């Protein structure tokens, strides 16, 4: 019961989020491969609404870094439907209040890490000009 | 529960746990999407789509439900109308799904689990209706029942 039964919650990915989550997808796919690149996860974040929306004037920094996540969690490869889902998921959490310790260290060095990516490959576009 | 490995664990880390573990069997809705300028099959898939009408398929299939009130007889002077009523339900469920089936796809209303046992539902509806036709007899009641 407590593994399957769902209730709107507040620091927690709910049922309607992923009933909402799958109709953007669906709407972004075409034909259910489950595979998408770079673009396409682009557009789907801009067109994610409800609960996880993300105003750009307040979060063009966590939506960009979310971006260069999926760029990088398959070096430019294609998500697998569930690679979005588990970054969706992550970024709408408390990570220090949820996660294992050791999954926790794993999970905060790699957003450090990526956040960083993000800054430098920023800071190089903006320079190089 | 400490057999288990979540004893030690708080109350937040085995909720996160439980939704890791959901959304690992989560899987993308199966709606093919809607063709334009085909207002016959256009203006069926939103039909079928509307939450008023799956409200009513659901007040439908509890109204069929309740129509076993009594136990079903063949001795019984009153089971003829309940019968009807059975077979009228049948028969507008059995069109419910062919027009979903041609709204949506015809083998794209197969994908949803659902959908399949609707439809295995409505063979059994319309197998019972013939044999009623045909048979009338107490096992048929049994089987409609």
């Amino acid at each position: 019961f407590s593994l399957f039964y769902s209730t709107e919650e507040d620091q927690l990915l709910s049922y309607n989020d992923l009933r909402h989550f799958q109709i953007i997808w669906n709407m972004v796919d075409d034909k259910r491969e489950g595979v998408i690149p770079t673009f396409r996860v682009k557009f789907l974040l801009r067109l994610l609404r409800g609960r996880l929306e993300v105003d750009l004037d307040k979060d063009k920094l966590l939506f960009k870094h979310m971006c260069y996540e999926m760029e990088r969690l398959h070096n430019g490869g294609d998500v697998t439907f569930h690679d979005v889902l588990s970054m969706l998921s992550y970024r709408s959490v408390d990570i220090r209040k949820s996660l294992q310790l050791e999954e926790l260290l794993a999970r905060e060095q790699l957003e450090y890490t990526i956040e960083e990516e993000v800054a430098k490959q920023t800071i190089r576009m903006w320079l190089k000009k | 529960n400490e057999n288990k490995g979540t004893a030690l664990l708080t109350v937040d880390q085995r909720r996160w746990e439980d939704l890791k573990s959901r959304l690992k069997i989560a899987q993308p809705l199966h709606l093919p999407p809607r063709p334009d300028n085909d207002g016959f099959r256009a203006k069926m898939y939103d039909i079928t789509q509307h939450p008023f009408f799956k409200r009513t398929i659901a007040l439908l299939v509890l109204a069929q439900s309740v129509l076993l009130s009594v136990k079903w007889d063949v001795e019984d002077p009153v089971t003829v109308p309940l019968a009807t009523m059975s077979v009228v339900f049948t028969f507008i469920f059995v069109l419910e799904v062919t027009m979903k089936i041609i709204a949506m796809s015809p083998a794209g209303f197969w994908q949803s689990r659902r959908n399949r046992y609707d439809l295995l539902v409505t063979s059994l509806g319309v197998v019972w209706v013939v044999l009623h036709f045909a048979l009338l007899n107490a096992y048929t009641y049994m089987m409609g029942a």
